[PDB]
RNA sequence: GCGGGGUGGAGCAGGGUAGCUCGUCGGGCUCAUAACCCGAAGGUCGUCGGUUCAAAUCCGGCCCCCGC
RNA sequence: UUGAGUCUCGUAGAGGGGGGUAGAAUUCCAGGUGUAGCGGUGAAAUGCGUAGAGAUCUGGAGGAAUACCGGUGGCGAAGGCGGCCCCCUGGACGAAGACUGACGCUCAGGUGCGAAAGCGUGGGGAGCAAACAGGAUUAGAUACCCUGGUAGUCCACGCCGUAAACGAUGUCGACUUGGAGGUUGUGCCGGCGUGGCUUCCGGAGCUAACGCGUUAAGUCGACCGCCUGGGGAGUACGGCCGCAAGGUUAAAACUCAAAUGAAUUGACGGGGGCCCGCACAAGCGGUGGAGCAUGUGGUUUAAUUCGAUGCAACGCGAAG
RNA sequence: GGUAUG
């Protein structure tokens, strides 16, 4: 003004990104839907499931320039808002479709 | 068609709008191009990048007399002073003199009266 | 191409815009004269008038005095004008009377 | 302002000594006030007011 | 007599594929008003059909209507 | 002979009048090259351009003004005066003397000079530009803005006689602490003096205060001009002056109880400077659309009890 | 950044 890791790969990347997803303080219920498109992600792809992420947000990742903090923060917030406008039946699916493309 | 090896680029740079002319030596026009020309109208005009656009046209319509080397003849205030010199250099011509015409009365007419805004 | 020019000659055709004099329910005889000639202007000049008169707080109780000024320049601007419109309701605190040239 | 590029010099220090040779001859200000007329009232008035500056400035320079 | 046109209340755009201006109403903005901004309602488009895959559209009739 | 003049020698200066001339620039004309824009604005349009513009180059024509130097620099009574050169010409200042011997100061009336606009006659006319024409803007736009554009601006001669013609400060003389500069002489040995003009600050003193302050608005003397509440009015009438526009001299009735100057405290400014607050920005979620709850306005009613109304009334007094 | 009016 005037004046935590993941628990499951490490990435607090992904942590952010749950905490994006997340609605109303559901958190356990983000951290499903993330893990699930995580998974699904990788059965369609072939990489440990960060790899497939980090190049899913490198076509994202906008370049005034945006410094790398609020470009990992935009790229993750319009990967979640392209996700959640889509005809995909559950969001996990919405999710992964969209990380893919 | 004839050759020429080198060339001069009068840049008339009013506040409003420039004007590039690639010329010969002895003032011959062989290619002209304008900022208005260069799908810019209005004040859009009055930029440094709608130069820059226009000189690069101009490079372009003078490419067939086959110039490497020309001399620079900037004219006026406009914003598009430095811009086209530096895009004149981006197409490729090797910028000897580098000169300021810009005709100044030794007094001289009358100007027009100020504008009241 | 110069066919542009084709327009302006073309452009040479003409134009009428509406210029629009806003009465007061109680405007003096001289800004009335001086308003009515604006409107003359105007019309021979080939074009329309939008004539508003606009009551303000109370007077829109007496919207009688209003219809009397713009009955006045309808009877004035009687051989130089035709009266698109009259209005008799009084939407917002307006009434909107449209002249045009004879 | 005739600035030749010497024997061997880049663009972009050519430049810098093409802008400030004009920046000293004095023609993108002197353009500008030949833009509108100034009648000698106005010139006067404008160059009483410099004169009055310049040295109130040098009398805030002393007494400090 | 001869033509033009009949299009939201207003008037004016618009071979099929109806707006635009101002009303008209409500909202926004402002301390308040005008200005400004947004939204909605208003036509079936003179009528009668034929005719065109299309009827504001095309073609005629008719109602016209004023200009004359 | 100390005021006031004259002479000798030298100095600085946009002082004045006349003539000549130089370079830059705008416009225009004629060509060459060239090709679709140019120009303009807040945004546009009018305008200009394929009968070739704008741009660029060569040449020509014409008028007006003199960049830099340039300076709270200079000169002039004031108005004003700015390229360079010559001719004619006015004033100021310094150094030493020599000379005249109060010849002085001021000045009603008078006489002349007197920016710009304006007027008459005849020229001239690039640029600029009242009026005007068109294009915009707007509620309107008789404007500000844009494109054009006539008088005029320029010259000669005559007229006009006014300006915030201001230092809003009459002219002349004498006297009265200082400081820092500028400009222009001059003596003496960069220094040390000494004259003229001039800028800024400030002491006593003065002043309502602001300020002025040896260039006084201080302390005095000479003479002139002028003022006597505001508006009416620098108007009417009369005279004088002018071709005219108008100028100059200059009231009264009446009406008002003020008008006014400087400064103080606020407030305010589309004045400047520095800060803060979920004020904005960055976000996340809403309201505004729907249904319903609730309050209010309105309308209705026999009554729809009263109160709260921008922020700071409206799920508020009412916790039923 | 500039619109007026109580
Ligand atoms: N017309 C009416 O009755 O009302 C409208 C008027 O109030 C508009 C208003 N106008 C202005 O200030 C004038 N200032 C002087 C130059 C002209 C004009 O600009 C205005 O807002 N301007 C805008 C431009 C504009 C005009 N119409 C719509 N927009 C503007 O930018 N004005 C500037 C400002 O307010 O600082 C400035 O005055 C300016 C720049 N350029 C121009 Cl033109 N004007
Ligand atoms: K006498
Ligand atoms: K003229
Ligand atoms: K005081
Ligand atoms: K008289
Ligand atoms: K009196
Ligand atoms: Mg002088
Ligand atoms: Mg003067
Ligand atoms: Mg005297
Ligand atoms: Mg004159
Ligand atoms: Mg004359
Ligand atoms: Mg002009
Ligand atoms: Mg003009
Ligand atoms: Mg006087
Ligand atoms: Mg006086
Ligand atoms: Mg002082
Ligand atoms: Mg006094
Ligand atoms: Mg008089």
């Amino acid at each position: 003004p005037r004046r935590l890791p993941d628990p499951k790969f490490g990435s607090e990347l992904l942590a952010k990104f749950v905490n994006i997803l997340m609605v109303d303080g559901k958190k356990s219920t983000a951290e499903s839907i993330v893990y699930s498109a995580l998974e699904t992600l990788a059965q369609r792809s072939g990489k440990s499931e960060l790899e497939a992420f980090e190049v899913a947000l490198e076509n994202v990742r906008p370049t005034v320039e945006v410094r790398p903090v609020r470009r990992n923060a935009l790229a993750m917030r319009w990967i979640v808002e392209a996700a959640r406008k889509r005809g995909d039946k559950s969001m996990a699916l919405r999710l992964a479709n969209e990380l893919s493309d | 068609r004839k050759q020429v090896s080198d060339g001069v680029a009068h840049i008339h740079a009013s506040f409003n709008n420039t004007i590039v002319t690639i010329t010969d030596r002895q003032g011959n026009a062989l290619g002209w191009a304008t900022a208005g020309g260069s799908g810019f109208r209005g004040s859009r005009k009055s930029t440094p990048f709608a130069a820059q656009v226009a000189a690069e046209r101009c490079a372009d319509a003078v490419k067939e007399y086959g110039i490497k080397n020309l001399e620079v003849m900037v004219k006026g205030p406009g914003p598009g002073r430095e811009s086209t010199i530096r895009a004149l250099n981006a197409a490729g011509f090797r910028i000897t003199n580098i000169t300021d015409v810009t005709p100044i009365p030794h007094x001289g007419c009358r100007p027009p009266k100020k504008r009241r805004v | 191409e110069k066919s542009k020019s084709s327009k302006e000659q073309k452009k040479k055709q003409k134009v009428i815009q509406v210029k629009e004099i806003k009465f007061r329910p109680g405007t003096d005889e001289g800004d009335y004269q001086v308003k009515l000639r604006s409107l003359i202007r105007f019309l021979e000049e080939g074009d329309k008038a939008k004539i508003t008169l606009r009551f303000r707080g109370r007077e829109m109780a007496h919207q009688q005095i209003g219809m009397e000024v713009l009955n006045r320049v309808k009877d004035d601007l009687q051989e130089l004008a035709v009266v698109e419109s009259f209005p008799t309701k009084i939407e917002g605190r307006q009434m909107i009377m449209v002249l045009a040239p004879k | 302002p005739v600035i030749k590029v010497r024997e061997n010099e880049p663009f972009d220090v050519a430049l810098r000594r093409f802008k400030r040779s004009c920046e000293k001859a004095g023609v993108l200000a002197e353009v500008r006030r030949r833009e509108f007329y100034e009648k000698p009232t106005t010139e006067r008035k404008r160059a009483k007011a410099s004169a009055v500056k310049r040295h109130a400035k040098k009398l805030a320079r002393e007494n400090a």
